[PDB]
DNA sequence: AGAGCGGGGAGCCAGCAGGGAGCTGG
RNA sequence: GAGGGAACCCACU
DNA sequence: CCAGCTCCCTGCTGGCTCCGAGTGGGTTCTGCCGCTCT
């Protein structure tokens, strides 16, 4: 009870110490959202500006704006990611 | 209201006292000493110049600043060579206007009953605690600061100091 | 005794298959072997790899820079992919492999670790207008 | 201690000769898998006493296609390396008309000695290796995929197939640990074979810059 | 054991350790004035790296008057037999490795402090 | 309470919780009443002794436990039992406190002068 | 001995002696009050070329500007020395782990400037400005002239429009220093 | 082990940090050294 | 979030007071000044701070705090908004009269009983 | 007199002092 | 059938 | 014999640039009061 274990439910209602400790807990989540938005947005911007001109060319290679080869095939298999599915290899796991 | 009343009653006079007297030499010597403040009730002067008791709704509607004139008593002493000190008592010298917090001690709504507030077109449920500056209601948000005159010892991280005491 | 950069070493025996020694038996099944593995609080990867009875194959760091300086650019590409996958899939979240592979290939295409920062991106052979669009616009255009 | 230093010398020799076999030099299967006991028998047990002496540990190998293309592996006794030891080694190389050598140093080399190496690099190719770096084979690590040094005809066929210039390929530094392992100079191309999560196998090409 | 500061008498400054080879012994000498004094203890400086096992001597008896401290009547005082005593954990930075309880007798004029 | 108590202990723990309930002890000797009076506070001892006067010459040593707790810098002089010393110093300290209150209220408000703002009612034309 | 009596209150405590040993060893080369004041004045805002000017500047810093709350008047240096020794003692207590470090977020270590203190800070600055302008006006009319009118000397616009500006905009300071 | 994950680790990855918050190794042992706790 | 806060309903921020009555009372309630004491008496005594100013030491801090609380509770020399803290472990008594201290009213409990009665 | 106008952190980089080999000179 | 900017504050997802 | 002096490694300190996206609404201030001259 002293160190923040709330033994009540939301139906039962919190004791005043439990109410204050629960407010201390929820303030952490509010702070985490508010201070994570800016760093996440900066990460997204830096990720975009590092790769924005990287693209699949007509010889099926992946090149940047300098026409340097990044990947010889996209994803090393040359396939778009919106049509591949989770499948199982039948011969990998079973014994001889 | 309590902070504004302490500021008006005690802090303005203390600030005037702690200001040093002005000693001026070219020669004749002039010593100016500001002695005693006087604060009036919030009055309005129009272009005619006749004072009027300025009401908070008048300040809000006419975009006036709800301020009270601040007078002060000044003493000017003259110290010549081969002459005694000369005293000039400039009593109640106007030195500016202090904006007045609503429903404080020096507001015109102080001590009024709810019927008197309704007759002045004021809401009796209105708390006061704000100023009228150019007809706009302004509240002073309280500001946190570290406490003064107290020794606080911290551990500065990634610095040349292992521990530091601060006052 | 010990290695200078390593402050603490945590022994543990892993109960999960993420850090076990998977082997192929004589019958031919994948068998998970619970073997004792160590963690460090500092990185001195080359000295640890050189040590006796330490696996010089599977032993790895989470430090990208020392993996690059010890094992090379393709190894740090694979390490970058593994660490990004760990960060993504901690939550159970799944991102398709080609996006991680493209990010790591972008960061390792020019022989060194090109950081996703102005000091990595704005030092490439890209045009001045792209660089000024990202960051340090006036400085980039004066350099141009 | 003599035992741990003998273990160090055996590990250095094993990694050196794995490197020489990986570089295409003729190193027989008998001396790849030389055990610690066989190293003790052939060389000695007490390096501080001097039964395995580092000067006696010098390895001379010849390349597979060209038997006259030989390379040395030298083991200086002193922890650092100065200009004098470099001059002695290159005099030995000149009197044995050999243009390639590896120098396995203990602590390092002086900056003047590295300057001498890069100055004499047009004539004699001399590679700096720390003993700490050579205590394991980094190409046997699971993070390091397979590197194959490409011949010039393979490079021209690659650039003709993908219609590329050399600067359009991915790069690898000449100071890269695998690049230093394979002893590749600027302008060469390394074919990297690695497993793929999506395709199974993927081949990358990296120009040395 | 610890070594303390020994002070000069002429200027009340600090005495620094020094040796005389003519007498071949140890002396604390003042180097502001010219005072010298033969040193009683040979120990010049001592580390106490793992000598933080004691915390009872830093505890004062006034904490018996603390109303926020926990009180017990199951740990009687050994020195005076009073039934009630406050108990608390150590308040040092050396208390990260120990939740050890210390007890102070709440009877006035006694102030006896002990452990478990 | 996982404790066994005999009749002495039962009566004195109940009475040690409600000292305030005692008006008149009847005829109990102090030697029996020794525990409940030691866990007590001097005003309650004054109440007990002024309802149960016959205990007075027995309880004086008890007052010492109070005196060295409230007047720890003091010692009795000769012809001073601890009860009369405690009452004399207690009333002397209360009288010193009352005199100090009547000083630092009179000599701080009424005696000296403090300066503050006064109302003007001037309506001066200095701001026209 | 006097410095350690001001710093260390129980001389039977050896670890405080051990930690004050390096400071005594560092500052042994200065042994006089005037040499120490010279050392202080050598690192001032503007070090004076005259040593006596440095003595005056160091004395002004140590009296007027060093711990104004314990004492600012003359011959109030023992209270300041006990307070500075208490600060050093608190630092040693934190160094020993014998006292816990202070908490910035602890809200008893915080004060709340309400309308009173904030308006007092404003009015202090602006009354200083009004006295400055009165001083300039009266200086001008005693330099070339002989007399000055006081009612024309006072600019009420200073106090009035400064309070009005700071309450209207919220920028708590001066109009030319809003940034 | 206090290994950092989430957004700070992603920042430590895409910004090639020479000073990671929680640098670490995963050391694997060879042979019998991996099988008993005493030689580990 | 977290930086802009609001007052609780019964929270009151102190307005400030002059330390002079408390200082005079401490001077003639057996507190000895710092100027008139040898440092050897500081080790066992309680340091007394008034608005953070070390003004003296006291040998009997418990009855001093009892007296100060009795004065504040009956609205004598000490006014109601003055804060008085006894750091018992550190042997200090800190008296704060300055403005900006946020406080709240609490019922006083003496011997597990409220002083608030039905009257 | 009165109208209009001049006067917080967090992490990169380079640039300096300190080191420590090593050629020329006696 | 369309003549200011700037600063600050509050708020929204 | 052995002292002398120059030029690349490391390390410390200072500068320098970055810090989510998009919406409403408000107020205030720009753009100032001494003039020298007729
Ligand atoms: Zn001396
Ligand atoms: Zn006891």
């Amino acid at each position: 009870e002293s160190r923040g274990f709330v033994e009540n439910s939301y139906l039962a209602g919190l004791t005043p110490t439990e109410f204050f400790f629960h407010a201390m807990g929820g303030r952490e989540g509010l702070i985490d959202t508010a201070v994570k938005t800016a760093e996440t947005g900066y990460i997204q911007r830096r990720l975009i500006k590092s790769m924005e001109s990287v693209m699949v060319k007509y010889d099926a290679t992946v090149r940047n704006s300098i026409n340097q080869v990044v990947q010889l095939r996209y994803g090393e298999d040359g396939l778009a990611g919106e049509s591949v599915e989770f499948q199982n290899l039948a011969t990998l796991k079973p014994s001889n | 209201l309590d902070s504004f009343d302490e500021f008006i009653q005690m802090s303005v006079q203390r600030i005037v006292e702690d200001a040093p007297p002005i000693d001026l030499q070219a020669p004749p010597r002039y010593l100016l000493k500001f002695e005693q403040i006087y604060l009036s009730k919030p009055t309005h002067w129009e272009r005619d110049g006749a004072p009027s008791p300025m009401m908070p709704n008048e300040a809000r509607l006419r975009n006036l600043t709800y301020s009270a004139p601040l007078y002060v008593d000044i003493t000017k002493t003259v110290i010549k060579e081969g002459e005694e000190q000369l005293q000039t008592q400039h009593q109640k010298t106007f030195i500016g206007k202090i904006p007045i917090m609503l429903r404080s001690t020096y507001c015109l709504l102080n001590g009024l009953t709810d019927r008197d507030l309704c007759e002045l077109n004021e809401c009796p449920l209105d708390p006061g605690g704000y100023f009228i500056i150019n007809g706009s209601e302004k509240v002073l948000i309280a500001q946190e600061k570290m406490a003064t005159n107290t020794v606080y010892v911290f551990a500065k991280k990634d610095s040349k100091y292992a521990y530091t005491g601060e006052c | 005794q010990g290695i200078e950069q390593i402050s603490k070493v945590y022994m543990h025996l892993p109960q999960t298959d993420n850090k076990k020694k998977i082997i192929i038996t004589e019958d031919g099944e994948f068998k998970a072997l619970q073997e004792w593995i160590l963690e460090t609080d500092g990185v001195s990867l080359m000295r640890v790899l050189s040590e006796k009875d330490v696996d010089p194959v599977r032993t790895t760091s989470n430090d990208i820079v020392e993996i690059f300086t010890v094992l090379g650019i393709e190894a740090v590409r694979k390490a970058l992919e593994r660490e990004l996958y760990h960060v993504i899939s901690f939550d159970g979240s799944y991102v398709n492999y080609r996006h991680l592979a493209l990010l790591c290939d972008t960061m390792t295409c020019r022989g060194h670790l090109m950081a996703i920062t102005r000091h990595g991106v704005n030092r490439q052979d890209t045009g001045p207008l792209m660089k000024c669009s990202f960051e340090e616009t006036v400085d980039v255009l004066m350099e141009a | 201690d003599d035992e741990e230093e003998t273990y160090r010398l055996w590990k250095i020799r094993k990694t050196i000769m794995q490197l020489c076999h990986d570089r295409g030099y003729l190193v027989t299967q008998d001396e790849l898998d030389q055990t610690l006991e066989e190293f003790k028998a052939q060389f000695g047990d007490k390096p501080s006493e001097g039964r395995p002496r580092r000067t006696d540990l010098t390895v001379l190998v010849a390349h597979n296609d060209d038997p006259t293309d030989q390379m040395f592996v030298f083991f200086p006794e002193e922890p650092k390396v100065g200009i004098k030891t470099i001059k002695v080694y290159c005099q030995r190389m000149q009197e044995e008309n050999i243009t390639r050598a590896l120098i396995v140093v203990q602590q390092g080399m002086t900056p003047s000695a590295k300057q001498s190496l890069v100055d004499m690099a047009p004539k004699y190719i001399l590679e700096q290796f720390l003993q700490q770096e050579l205590l394991i084979n980094i190409t046997e690590h699971e993070l390091v995929p397979e590197h194959v040094v490409m011949t010039k005809e393979e490079v021209t066929e690659l650039l003709a197939r993908y219609k590329l210039r050399e600067n359009q390929l991915p790069r690898i530094q000449a100071g890269d640990p695998v690049a230093r392992y394979f002893g590749i100079k600027r302008g060469q191309v390394v074919k990297i074979i690695r497993p793929s999560e999506t395709a199974g196998r993927y081949i990358t090409y990296r120009l040395v810059q | 054991g610890f070594v303390g500061i020994r002070f000069c008498q002429e200027c009340n400054n600090m005495l620094y350790p020094k040796e005389d080879k003519e007498n071949r012994i140890l002396l604390y000498a003042c180097r502001n004035c010219d005072y010298q004094q033969e040193a009683d203890n040979s120990c010049i400086y001592v580390n106490k790296i793992t000598h933080e096992v004691d915390e009872l001597t830093q505890i004062i008896a006034d904490v018996s008057q603390d109303p926020t401290l926990p009180r017990t009547e199951d740990h009687p005082c050994q020195k005076c037999g009073h039934k009630e005593a406050v108990f608390f954990q150590s308040h040092s930075a050396r208390a990260e490795d120990a939740m050890r309880l210390y007890y102070v007798c709440t009877a006035p004029h006694c102030g006896h402090r002990w452990t478990e | 309470l996982p404790k066994m108590m005999t009749l002495h202990q039962q009566c004195i723990r109940v009475l040690k919780n409600n000292i305030d309930s005692i008006f008149e002890v009847g005829g109990v000797p102090y030697s029996v009443l020794e525990p409940v009076l030691e866990r007590c506070t001097p005003d309650q001892l004054y109440r007990i002794e002024e309802y149960n006067h016959v205990l007075i010459e027995e309880t004086d040593q008890l007052w010492k436990v109070h005196c060295h707790r409230d007047f720890k810098e003091e010692r009795p002089e000769e012809y001073e039992s601890w009860r009369e010393m405690y009452l004399r110093l207690q009333d002397a300290r209360e009288q010193r406190l009352r005199v100090l209150t009547k000083n630092i209220q009179f000599a701080h408000a009424n005696k000296p002068k403090g300066r503050q703002a006064k109302m003007a009612f001037v309506n001066s034309v200095a701001k026209p | 001995r006097d410095i350690l009596e001001h710093i260390i209150y129980d001389f039977e405590d050896p670890e405080m002696m051990e930690m004050v040993k390096p400071s005594l060893d560092e500052a042994f080369v200065i042994q006089e009050q005037n040499v120490a004041l010279n050392f202080i004045g050598s690192r001032g805002a503007k070090p004076g070329v005259t040593k006596e000017k440095r003595i005056k500047y160091a004395k002004e810093v140590l009296q007027k500007e060093m711990l104004p709350h314990v004492g600012v008047s003359d011959f109030c240096e023992t209270k300041k020395a006990y307070f500075l020794g208490y600060m050093v003692h608190r630092l040693l207590l934190a160094a020993l782990g014998r006292r816990e470090l202070d908490d910035r977020d602890h809200y008893g270590n915080k004060r709340l400037d309400l309308a009173g203190p904030l308006l007092a800070f404003l009015f202090r600055g602006m009354f200083k400005n009004l006295l400055k302008e009165v001083r300039i006006y009266a200086q001008k009319f005693i330099d070339r002239g002989k007399d000055f009118n006081l009612e024309l000397a006072i600019k009420t616009r200073i106090i009035s429009d400064g309070l009005k500006y700071s309450l209207a905009t919220g920028n708590w300071g001066d109009q030319k220093k809003a940034h | 082990k206090n290994v950092t994950l989430g957004v700070p680790r992603l920042k430590e990855l895409i910004n090639i940090s020479k000073k990671p918050k929680t640098p670490s190794l995963t050391v694997f042992l060879l042979g019998q050294s991996a099988r008993d706790a005493e030689r580990a | 979030v977290g930086l802009v806060k609001n007052l609780a309903l019964m929270a009151y921020i102190s307005v400030g007071s002059q330390p002079s009555p408390i200082l005079e009372f401490l001077e003639e309630w057996s507190m000895e000044n710092l100027e008139e004491i040898s440092p050897a008496a500081i080790a066992d005594a309680t340091k007394i701070f008034v608005n953070g100013c070390w003004v003296g030491i006291h040998k009997d801090p418990e009855q001093l705090m009892n007296t100060l609380r009795k004065l504040r509770r009956q609205m004598d020399i000490i006014v109601s908004e003055v804060s008085m803290i006894r750091d018992i472990r550190e042997r200090e008594i800190r008296i704060y009269t300055d403005a900006g201290r946020i406080c709240r009213p609490l019922l006083i409990v003496e011997k597990q009983k409220l002083l608030l009665k039905k009257r």
